[PDB]
């Protein structure tokens, strides 16, 4: 089961697991790599979980989680045993993985990373693109 | 001679629920038991002046199950001598004394019922005027709904998309508005919704219609669910972008839907409804279009010969 | 019923040699005694997303040979509703509500196929999909090269022109290598060879053929000298005129020739056959178009009949 | 340097107030001493991958006026046949090795800040993208309404016709709202009103705005009247014609306004505004447009030029 | 950690299991997960492993793994006993996954799944269109 | 004067090995030391018969870094519904009594040589004829190797694309055969192989050249990597699909390269080189590009001035 050191990210919510190794690249690495997923942990949806060999990432990094899985918690190994429990904040940018909805944006077909802003609101979360200006619901976003 | 002998067809407001019902059982019929050569030696004018090939090919082909020989031209950005100089009254003066009837399609609102001032006795159908008209897409609508559902009265039928621009969808609510006991749901955005005045025409009738801002709100009591296309062309795409969910049709909300419930789409339907709806027993805009021939046959049928042995 | 009743028409990788003698056979009786209302009461859709002009007046002739009504459209730079946001495949579910066989013709490959993946019971006749098929043409080349050379094994084919980027030349080849102890004889600039997958094919089947730079090396012995156009707008002008002389073909050329052979060209011809060529008994491209009548009309009937008696 | 000096100017959500008041006072000195000669050796790019005539001679000329040299285009004509399959980061990538500054407008939202990715030091100033920014437009309304008004506090601000999808007002809005005690009236059809984020924006500055049905409500106390032209190529041209009469203005309007009210239009304005308002001492959108130079000359100036304008 | 019930796939080439996860939506299940990437591989340099419960692969669906790990092993299992182990040998069609690299051919934007007839060459593997009728090289088809 | 003054600038082959050097030197000079009055007073036509933005913009800005003003057109808009009945002579005839230059570009091979015949004393520079010459071109790749190389003698050149119908690798080609002891390797398919006449001049020169399937066989002994765009109109796509891999470049590419390598390509780029190309050390095509200022302000100040370059 354990690993020496590198990083474990667990309570990842049912079915966001295999998204975060897609958006997030997590899985992209010689480096080695052990996942679980559907696991069970509590609940009835239950958990995924993910862990990594000999790679650390910063605290920015683990901001990135909050739109898709905000109760997840990131844990460094060095030996054995843990150091450290990371807790995603909402990130003040969101880059590369989202699409901007807008389809004249000219973001698309262009050699740019995807850039957005983020801000609460009564029933959904506002994401502003840095290139078109537009602010859409992120239900608008996160389905494109 | 049956009630619509020579009779132009030019909107749904000059056609009472008795026209109606004559057309949808004469559809009926000539479904059942075809007539193909009911229309032998009349010559029809297929005038696409707006260019529809959908609309077109439909037509042309019932005219063709009929037995009707078929001239006419489908206009671009163009036109040959002369009009863009000569007028549509004249172009109408002489084709009438060539076809027998003459079917067409125009960009200005009225251009049918102009051109039944000057067609002597040569009926006009009109295949769609602007933003005014398009009487035909109604009546296959209606045999549509009344062919799954047996009946046009007493339904609960909701609309879901451009309320605002669809002449489909006004001309459907005026139509479903002369038969009794119909509920309506409509379910459009703000910049979008149906129009006040087709609104103070159901309630001065007493009928009963609400504003719904999603599908689920409805689905479970819908009979027939007409979805129309969003004209995205008057639209800012950021705007178009901000409420596509809102219309979106995929076959997960149909889980509650009633065994007898349809889904209509005048078409073409790109972004509204997902193709994983195409399967289910409810998606039947396929089946929709193919009424067209059935419906459009009867009009001519109805308009051409005195009476129908069927 | 027939082989190939309500078979759809896409490729000649799915004709068997049995296909085809039907076919011809079927072509052969049908120019000896037509008939004129086999297919009366059917209506066929000829599609032609991509214009062509020719093809399209050949198909719908046959079309009317044999008493069918047509409805149809020709696209330019074009469409109406929707396409160009509709998919092919709503069009022919449509179209295919509408009509008893859709012939179609269309700029991409593969798009005769997916259009049978949508239109139910009603049979897809490929009139041309891009680079890929045209199946009809290399019917009505077969129909041509049986009813002048009396068979279609044993034979002497020479093929010249851009054997490269035609598709009725790898068609041909691909049809003609279902019989026996056919030998090709492949007359091009190295630019525009025949294809070495082509080569491969003829390999397999231990099927002779050979590379000659000049019609002079295979005149005596060729039995039809298929010639094809040079698609000169993939190449440079100058270029274009220092191999134009390798596949110009004119009267002196053919002093030497069988009294049997004869001289096809799918056609246009411009550039490569000479006028000079069509007074000789040799030239048989205008029979060879003329062919195209019967080949489709076989094709139509077969389709649209269980059995046919003739 | 000035705090301009080298700046992209892509959007006016980047530019604080005290950027703006730069802008305006090098203009009024520009406009009061001319200096033919400060750029002179400068050559800059005028990039019109979306044409616009009025806009791009406004800004060559203003390059002129410094002594720049120019190199451009216009397209609009390049679209979709391909027009460019090159991507515009390596089109900017090549033009910023030629220029010392690239003025562009262009149809994609978006297009000027990507172009700031790739020009290297080479300053982008943005006349337009898409529905998103222009700038300079609002650059030279505020020199105009500062000039006339003598101040861009405490003002009356009214603005009319279509809300909605004017970028021109949407932008003016956010630049009078870095300054105090402005307040709006905003005047449109409700298909055209105010997006609600920009009197979002208004509400947590504690900005007072309110709703008017028509110019009339408000003439008396405005000090400056802002039209634009109602995009009628989005309405229904009955629809148009129902709610014309309230985004137009004529000269009998003006009886009530105070003597020192100016009419804004960024133009053109030719159905919205009557040509008897021009020879009132209220029209002043010909003398707007004028101040275009000057604006656009202090930008350029303060941009490529290290020390401040005297 | 060991499984009771379903199938293991093994000697998975490395830094497939996820590809492999992608292209076949594998983690489209309620079913129990369990995936290594590049792991302690005594009976390998560096391979994959995954793990899926109370599912089974047909013959086919394992052949569909042989143009991603020729060489895997998928095991079916139950009652924790190994009841079966198989190679993916090389299918003769191969539907959905790929793509038609013909930038002409109408598969693309269409409502339909791809399809390609398979047969294997010296060196190479062909596959051709259902749609266009063209052939190419596995390695021109897999590049994209 | 120096040798070039008043000198027609038509054809690489009509530049000896002096005359480049010349035209390099003092582009390496201006680069070093701008003279941006020294064309003061002299006008200079821009005329793109066939419209080419990145070339014309190079072109004018060249122009104006040496202070000279230009008058200019862009057609390719013109061309068979009359193009312009006037012949190139009596065009050229006219427009030599007005500019001190023609810079000039046209769809047609031989049109600058044409002009000089009726151009009297106005020098003609070739932006372009056809498929025939680009001798700018050629001199902006060939100071952009001079610069990053240090010499044009004794270098490994490769060059990879569309060598067949590529004027600028024939160009470039021709004008590295002018140094000594430069080898060469090309990549290109087949299809797209570099032209047997090219060769022969290579043969009876004694140079050094070899053919390679792909970029990687020589990667790691090339000092230039010279790529070109694959005119894909001219092959089939399914053709483009199969060879696209050989002509493509990307950054796990270029592992083995020598530190002093460049990757040249005259642009665009879209398909050929990937972005993450684009910041390794060899990217130079940018560069590239920006050189064309240089070697174009060099040829009109070496053409238009009677006294070499300080
Ligand atoms: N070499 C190691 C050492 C530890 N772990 C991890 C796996 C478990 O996720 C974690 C267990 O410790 P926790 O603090 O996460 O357990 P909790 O206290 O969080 O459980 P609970 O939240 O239910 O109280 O240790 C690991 O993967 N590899
Ligand atoms: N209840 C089980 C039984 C087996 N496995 C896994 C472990 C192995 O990775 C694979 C094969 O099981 P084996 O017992 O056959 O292990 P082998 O060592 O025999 O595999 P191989 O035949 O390749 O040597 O399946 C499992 O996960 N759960
Ligand atoms: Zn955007
Ligand atoms: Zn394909």
């Amino acid at each position: 089961e354990a690993i020496k050191r590198g990083t474990v990210i667990d309570h990842i919510p049912a079915q966001i697991g295999f998204k975060l190794l897609s958006l997030f690249k997590l899985t992209e690495t010689d480096q080695r790599i052990t996942i679980g997923l559907n696991l069970p942990s509590g609940e009835m949806g239950r958990k995924d979980l993910i862990k990594i060999e000999n790679t650390f990432l910063s605290e920015d990094q683990v901001d990135q989680l909050a739109l898709y899985a905000p109760q997840a918690t990131v844990n460094r190994i060095d030996n054995y045993e843990v150091v450290g429990k990371s807790r995603p904040s909402l990130p003040e940018r969101i880059d590369n993985v989202l699409v901007c909805p807008n389809s004249n944006c000219i973001s698309h077909a262009e050699p740019v990373s995807s850039s957005f802003a983020v801000r609460k609101r009564a029933n959904d979360i506002a994401l502003k693109c840095k290139y078109c200006e537009k602010e859409f619901s992120h239900n608008v976003v996160l389905a494109n | 001679a049956n009630p619509l002998y020579q009779k132009h067809i030019i909107s749904i407001n000059d056609l009472s629920r008795d026209d109606l019902n004559l057309v949808l059982a004469t559809a009926a019929k000539l479904k059942a038991n075809p007539q193909p050569e009911l229309l032998k030696h009349k010559v029809i004018a297929s005038c696409f002046f707006e260019a529809s090939t959908r609309t077109r090919l439909s037509f042309e082909t019932s005219m063709h199950r009929l037995g009707a020989s078929v001239v006419g031209f489908s206009d671009s950005a163009n036109t040959s001598l002369g009009k863009k100089g000569e007028t549509l009254a004249d172009t109408i003066s002489v084709i009438s004394t060539y076809v027998d009837a003459i079917v067409m399609r125009h960009p200005q609102e009225g251009a049918a019922r102009l051109a039944t001032e000057f067609s002597g006795n040569v009926p006009v159908l009109n295949a769609g005027d602007g933003s005014n008209q398009h009487p035909t897409q109604t009546l296959l609508d209606l045999f549509t709904i009344q062919e799954t559902q047996g009946r046009l009265d007493n339904l609960h039928v909701a609309m879901v998309g451009d309320l605002k621009y669809g002449r489909t969808v006004h001309s459907l609510t005026q139509a479903l508005a002369k038969f009794d006991g119909n509920r309506f749901y409509f379910i459009a955005p703000d910049a979008l919704a149906m129009p006040q005045y087709i609104l103070d025409m159901l309630d001065e009738k007493g009928i009963a219609w609400s504003l719904h801002s999603s599908i689920e709100e409805v689905m479970a009591e819908v009979d027939i669910l007409y979805m129309t296309r969003v004209q995205k062309e008057r639209l800012d795409p950021s705007e178009y972008a901000n409420v596509k969910a809102q219309f979106v049709l995929r076959a997960s909300d149909l889980h509650n839907a009633k065994a007898n419930m349809k889904v209509l789409h005048p078409l073409p339907r790109v972004d509204e409804i997902a193709t994983d709806v195409d399967k289910t027993p409810h998606a039947w805009y396929f089946q929709q279009a193919g009424n067209g021939i059935f419906a459009r046959q009867a009009l001519l049928a109805l308009v051409l010969n005195r009476d129908l042995v069927l």
